[PDB]
């Protein structure tokens, strides 16, 4: 049992697009977007 | 209720067949899969609308190789980029410092 | 039932803020944090077998900027890589042998 060796893993890949990804939803030509709460 | 936590890994993948298997495939979601995923059980992540002149800029938010179709990393990494997204919202940040925020 | 897809992004932050305000910062999960966390939510991904052995591939993995403090950034991308964990970890192999010959 370990399954976040494989899994999270790709964490550390996802993490640095994630900021940058998050960062373009939230640029301001995205549609969609978190309301202050979930609304 | 459900498992809170345990049901965001579940619908990931869930949700993630759900409306991909719509045009091709059932790991792979272009822009209206994703559309309707959110417009379902995200309306309210949408903060004001998901418009289709919107969806070109969000699809290509959610590829980075730009394809218009979201493979299984972009398509989780798009999850926590809602959820990290929301930090400042949720927690208790309005705008304020722009440091963990 | 609750809304799947929403909860998901939803319950990140909520969790995200229950057991990490419980050492130190509310948006910051040191070991024992994410420990209490996945035993409660997450307790199928933890074959309900975890010491600070399994999440110590854990917390590694997590640990981007290697400091040993999961931060909001390390927290998003644990879940949703979770996600494509949830997926392969959908049938989980539970011993999965062919016979071709």
């Amino acid at each position: 049992q370990r399954e976040l060796e494989d899994a999270t893993e790709t964490a550390d890949a996802m993490n640095r697009e994630v900021s940058s990804l998050k960062n373009k939803l939230r640029r301001g030509d995205l549609p969609f977007v978190v309301p202050r709460r979930m609304a | 209720m459900a498992c809170p936590l345990e049901k965001a890994l579940d619908v990931m993948v869930s949700t993630f067949h759900k409306y991909s298997g719509k045009e091709g495939d059932k790991f792979k979601l272009n822009k209206s899969e994703l559309k309707e995923l959110l417009t379902r059980e995200l309306p309210s992540f949408l903060g004001k609308r998901t418009d289709e002149a919107a969806f070109q800029k969000l699809m290509s938010n959610l590829d980075s190789n730009r394809d218009n179709e979201v493979d299984f990393q972009e398509y989780c990494v798009f999850l926590s980029c809602i959820a990290m997204m929301c930090n400042e919202f949720f927690e208790g940040f309005p705008d304020k410092q722009p440091r963990k925020k």
